């Protein structure tokens, strides 16, 4: 094993030279650890990722930290293996970066902890699972309009609307309470304040003791945001293939992953394409998302909020992710145009779980009734806009009667951030919520004020709060 | 003496290509044997692509550069208070050069994630609309965008001026601002008396693109030293669009590949470094705090553009100004519909949290119903009361230029019943009503607002219901 | 004593290679003199300017002529000094090309006259004027809506065929004859016949006595269209510096200056921006516009008629020159078509002269009310076009009825407009403009026909017009 030399630097892209014979392969982890020779120099500690072979015994790499301080002629140490992250019952509760260094600040991982490669091919078709298990999320809207397939993949792609972060934060707590399985939350480009708030919330709640997270500072060079989420996937892979206990995973964003990769891929890349994006965006994203799949041994279920620039879904970067999600909540404005939040589009959001033979038709009948009563408003809203008088030239009668009032009964209050709004709330299962659904569809409480069906927990809560609120 | 001396080959467009420098370290400062500065950015295989800081007329071929090994630094210190300086530190208004010797690297690591806190300290902007509807903490990163001459600079001026009774230091960074306009702003600041704390850094149009690029970094670097001291620092930008334009020009000159709409790839990794060096520091690093108000220009509020799309995803809150509303009579044209704030509630006092929790709902409902009733013929009169109340409460959310209204006087006017008292002639009463009410409180009921100042929460409403009744009786109807 | 030989010739861009180390500095005028050495050659006396140093002792230059007849191997003469212009009181009344040589057939300036190189740095901070006073013109719209600041900058954006040149000429008529100080007109990239049509007109009028005229027209090469503005600007800066007199400054079309870069810089080897404009567009425009400022030694009131290609205000050329003007008016082609002149946009045109603390509280009130009415009238066009007129409320029936009157009372006839039609012009005071807008605002003249308010001056003219017409 010999050493290498640095030749040229452009932005975060850094070139490395090597002798013949000991040339490292692609995706190998290259590490630089020098010291200052004299006063005109500054100490540097940084690691690199191999991308290309340009011939002439040269290799083009990228960085994982700030490149300020790199000087031509440095000695480059080759490890020979891809970046490796500790796995096992050592990582439960810690806070890791892209390299695997625990910034949790309690201590440093032992040098012989089981370290596994980040990059490897996804599991093959030979054994992929097919069972459809439904998860009771405990939120009426997600359980009704498009219930989540526990084991597949769920994606709150919201078209980059405001109102996702809070939803993921609430889902963490309530789903973890539902099933105390292993949980992992990874952020590919983070509002550092939001990341710290989530860490403090988890530590206060106590669920941090049975979870593990990796945070990518959005100020880090695009190498970290390109290769961060694979750390969470690797840890989930370990916890699935080592103990069989079913694991649940979160992703804060994927579009920022694509963008951060795209910038470097175009800087050193062959040529641009699309709207200035990568040439290999589809393959890069497919190799990542295709690893999150339920298997014969165990199941991985993930929640990924997706950013969509300018609220235009024709963007290829999210447009290519649709095939990788089995339950899509197209939030868009998510009724932030109305006072309502964070409701998911009541008709556009779709999933695989909408089937009488998958959910049991006892819920499908109620889903039918709710769909029919609530879809007709916007279907005739553009007409009632002009015909907004007291006239009845339109047979929109019961739709105007119900639509807004029952849309108001599409928001939960049990564990909201009272620091952000202040309202209390109580938990609700869909099993007992179907009773309130049948009651509202048959119209027992059509005489109650519309403001009394808004921001409420359960049907008994609605009726009692309505009776108390201005009778 | 030991050094590594280069050789200048190509000169043009404020760019110099140097060959040699076996000991060249990326990002260092270098001089061109003519008293001018320079920076090294593109360390190609056999030549160094140096970027010229300042005038480049005197440079030709054959000149030799001298290494310095100095990471690009800017002086900081307490003597900068009240100074207007070039991003290198030298003042532009004479007054003798800078005095403090403490320096910091322009490119420095950002504060760690474990060292921050849930920002729970309000900021007293003093403008009614932004105060009530879009709160600002002491470490938040609010974004302000809009069209030309929609009042963004006026919002910045009001925000910086209102800091007259707090522990805040305000840092102004005018990127691309015309020099005469910068002089006018300095004169207004001196006329209002805010130079006792303000550090203003200016970079004219005539200045080179490298300086226009490095100016915001110099401002934030100056802010960071006061941050670690334990103070609170406010940093206000200008024309990050022009900052991005300068960086795009530099990247195109250095022959880097261009991305979409000619902007280089690392624009986002640049803006993230620019913005994410502001937060709240816990006691573990000193109880400091720093908030920033980057500004972005746009055409008619069109947010489809690449730079606004890159910026809005970073900032914790976006403030929209529209000339459409501004010419309509809403002089502080804060578009309350599309303006959000990810620190809502926790950035408002225990009184504003009580009173303003319904005003945004009322305004949204007013716009919701008036969208249906953009024409007022044969309307359903049952819902018209809320339309009237929204119309007569939106009138409250505006104030004239150079008028910072204190939160204590503001909370009474935006009280959840003050949005719903008499309003006998609301189309014209309320404007003089609020001024005569402030005078009435300051001459008769100063104790009422003294309680608000001392408590940060509402007193018993009857104790102020009496004052409201007395003011209604005394005030002359219109 | 340095000599060079031409190497590479590409259109209006010419290369020269000089002796080692003895290169001329940047921005030095290079003269090419030659005599026809046979029947197959042409005499050439041509000038160049240094642009770039591109390695191996090469110099890449630009030319101020057609570059026709250059032969690879022609010898090069270096003057060593930038392009110089005759300067001082000698040039009063004269006409010059870009190079600084007269063309008015009045012989030539003596060869020993004082002269100054063009290029120079911008003023510093301490010598910038802070006070603001109003310079009034006589046109109703500019007098009221957006006053012209003396000692600031005024720009007149407009399309092709909207009337920026007419506005410039009428402003000359209104201001120049009644000022009493140095005046400078520097035509750049305009219709060439305007040179005669303005030179002989000013000679006939008499104001030619104490004016300076610089003519770089369209047919001239891109180098000339670049440097003509700088020549005129230095000629004006001399009088703003050394004599302290009040100096006026006109620029027919400064857009051509920044456009000629789009023609040259492509040959110079720079890659383009999104639009064909050069990547340095910001720097050249800034370094030119910064030299036009007010100092403690004098006052410059510059009027610069910026052209906007394709009527696109998202074009970088207008979209980045907004920040350099303290007052402006935008000319609307749509308003021009439907019979309104000078067709100044009332809602898009703004300025920083408009403030209640200066023009008066009642003046500010009138301006704000006019803007309100015009804004609402502009907004209601969708309703008017889609679903008729009388579907509005009763109030809007009067708001439109007054806005239609206002946008026509803003019209006027000009002394220049005496040549398009025989009807002469008028001169209006600001006090009576304000009073007339008031009397329209409280509906004193809503009974008069709406279309009778076109083509008037002060309110008495429309009164007597409604009197004279039978209707
Ligand atoms: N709320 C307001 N009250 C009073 N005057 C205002 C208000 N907003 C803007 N103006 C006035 O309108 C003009 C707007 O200019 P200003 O530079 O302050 O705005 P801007 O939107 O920041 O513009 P710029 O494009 O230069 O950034 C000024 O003359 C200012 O005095
Ligand atoms: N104030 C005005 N009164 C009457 N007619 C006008 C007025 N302004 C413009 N026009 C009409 O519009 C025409 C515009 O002519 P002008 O040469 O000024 O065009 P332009 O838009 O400045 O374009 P360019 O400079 O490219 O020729 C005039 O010849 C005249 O017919
Ligand atoms: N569940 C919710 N309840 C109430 N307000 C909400 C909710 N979700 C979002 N909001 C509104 O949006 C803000 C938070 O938006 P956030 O979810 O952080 O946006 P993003 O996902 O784009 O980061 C809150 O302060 C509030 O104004
Ligand atoms: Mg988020
Ligand atoms: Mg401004
Ligand atoms: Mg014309």
């Amino acid at each position: 094993m010999t050493r290498g030399r640095v030749i040229q630097v452009m932005g975060p892209v850094v070139d490395v030279k090597f002798e013949n014979g000991h040339l490292p392969a692609i995706y190998n982890a290259l590490k630089i650890q020098h010291k200052a020779r004299n006063e005109n120099e500054v100490d540097i500690d940084l690691t690199l990722e191999v991308a290309l072979h340009l011939g002439d015994d040269t290799v083009r790499t990228i960085a994982m930290a700030s490149t300020d301080g790199l000087i031509r002629g440095m000695e480059v140490i080759d490890t020979g293996a891809p970046i490796s992250v500790p796995v096992g019952e050592v990582t439960l509760g810690r806070v890791f970066n892209v390299l695997g260094e625990p910034i949790d600040l309690e201590g440093d991982i032992p040098a012989d902890a089981r370290r596994d490669p980040i990059h490897r091919p996804a599991p093959k078709f030979e054994e992929l699972a097919t069972e459809v298990e439904i998860l009771e999320t405990g939120i009426k809207v997600v359980d009704l309009l498009a219930p989540y397939i526990k084991g597949g993949k769920i994606g709150l792609f919201g078209g980059a609307g405001v109102g996702k972060t809070v939803l993921i934060q609430e889902l963490i707590h309530n789903i973890a309470q539902e099933h105390g399985g292993i949980s992992v939350f990874a952020g590919v480009g983070e509002r550092t304040r939001e990341g710290n708030d989530l860490y403090h919330e988890m530590k206060d709640s106590g669920v941090i003791s049975k979870t593990a997270m990796v945070f990518g500072q959005m100020n880090e060079p695009p190498g970290a945001r390109m290769r961060v989420a694979l750390t969470g996937l690797t840890m989930a892979e370990y916890f699935r293939d080592e103990q069989g206990q079913d694991v649940l995973l979160f992703i804060d964003n994927i579009f920022r992953f694509t963008q951060a990769g795209s910038e470097v891929s175009a800087l050193l890349g062959r040529m641009p394409s699309a709207v200035g994006y990568q040439p290999t965006l589809a393959t890069e994203m497919g190799q990542l998302q295709e690893r999150i799949t339920s298997t014969a041994k165990g199941s991985i279920t993930s929640i990924q909020a997706i950013y969509v620039p300018a609220d235009d879904y024709t963007d290829p970067a999210p447009a290519t992710t649709f095939s990788h999600l089995d339950a899509t909540t197209n939030l868009e404005r998510k009724l932030a145009e109305m006072g309502i939040y964070p409701a998911v589009d009541p008709l556009a959001s779709t999933s695989r779980a909408l089937a009488p033979e998958i959910v049991g038709e006892e819920h499908y009948q109620v889903a039918r009734k709710v769909q029919q009563t609530l879809q007709r408003y916007k279907e005739l809203q553009d007409i009632i806009a002009i015909l907004g008088m007291d006239e009845l030239s339109d047979e929109d009668k019961l739709v105007v009667h119900r639509a807004r009032r029952i849309q108001f009964f599409l928001s939960q209050n049990f564990h909201v951030a009272e620091q952000f709004t202040g309202q209390p709330g109580s938990y609700v299962p869909v099993k007992e919520t179907v009773r309130g659904f049948k009651e509202i569809l048959e119209g027992k409480y059509d005489h109650l004020p519309e403001d009394a069906f808004r921001l409420v927990g359960r049907i008994e809560e609605v009726v009692e709060k309505a009776k108390a609120m201005g009778v | 003496q030991v050094s590594d001396v280069g050789t200048v080959i190509q000169v043009g467009d404020g760019i110099a290509r140097a060959h040699g420098l076996d000991n060249v370290m990326s990002g260092e400062l270098v001089e061109f044997a003519n008293g001018v500065m320079g920076m090294a950015l593109n360390l190609e295989e056999n030549n160094v692509g140096i970027v010229i800081l300042g005038p480049y007329t005197g440079i030709k071929e054959g000149d030799e550069v001298r290494r310095t090994g100095r990471i690009m630094e800017v002086p900081v210190g307490e003597a900068l208070i009240g100074r207007v300086v070039n991003p290198l530190g030298q003042p532009v208004d004479g007054l003798g050069p800078v005095e403090t010797t403490e320096t910091r690297p322009i490119e420095s690591p950002a504060p760690g994630v474990m060292d921050r806190r849930s920002v729970h300290e309000p900021l007293q902007t003093g403008i009614k609309a932004i105060d009530a509807l879009v709160p600002i903490g002491r470490g938040q990163r609010e974004l302000i965008i809009g069209d030309r001459q929609t009042g963004k600079t006026s919002v910045a001026i009001d925000t910086i001026i209102n800091q007259k009774d707090q522990n805040m230091i305000s840092i102004y960074v005018a990127i691309g601002q015309k020099e005469s306009t910068v002089r006018t702003v300095v004169e207004t600041l001196r006329k209002h008396g805010a130079l006792d704390y303000t550090i203003v850094v200016t970079a004219s149009a005539s200045q080179p693109a490298p300086l226009l690029f490095l100016a915001p970094y110099a401002g934030v670097a100056m802010g960071e030293y006061f941050m670690y001291k334990g103070k609170h620092v406010l940093v206000v930008y200008d024309d990050l669009s022009k900052q991005a334009a300068a960086y795009r020009e530099l990247s195109l000159l250095l022959r880097r590949p261009p991305g979409r709409e000619a902007y280089p790839g690392d624009i986002f990794y640049l803006h993230s470094r620019l913005l994410e060096r502001a937060a709240k520091l816990s006691d573990a690093k000193g109880g400091g705090s720093l908030t920033a108000l980057p500004f972005v220009e746009t055409q008619a509020g069109d947010i489809s553009a690449y730079i606004p799309t890159n910026v809005i995803s970073i900032t914790d809150g976006q403030i929209f100004l529209q000339s459409d509303l501004f010419f309509s009579g809403v002089r502080p044209a804060i578009n309350a519909g599309l303006s959000v704030s990810r620190v809502g509630g926790a950035a408002q006092i225990k009184a504003m949290k009580k009173v303003a929790g319904t005003l945004r709902l009322d305004l949204a409902a007013y716009r919701e119903l008036e969208a249906f009733a953009q024409f007022g013929s044969d309307l359903d009169k049952a819902t018209q009361a809320k339309l009237a109340r929204g119309a007569r409460t939106v009138e409250v959310l505006k104030q004239d230029l150079h008028q910072p209204i204190p939160v204590e006087k503001q909370v009474l006017i935006i009280y959840a019943l003050t949005r719903g008292f008499l309003d006998d002639i609301p189309v014209e009463d309320v404007r003089r009503f609020e001024k005569e009410f402030y005078l009435f409180l300051d001459q008769n009921g100063q104790h009422l607002l003294e309680h608000i100042r001392t408590t940060k929460d509402l007193p018993n409403e009857d104790d102020l219901n009496k004052a409201i009744e007395a003011f209604k009786k005394t005030f002359v109807v219109s």
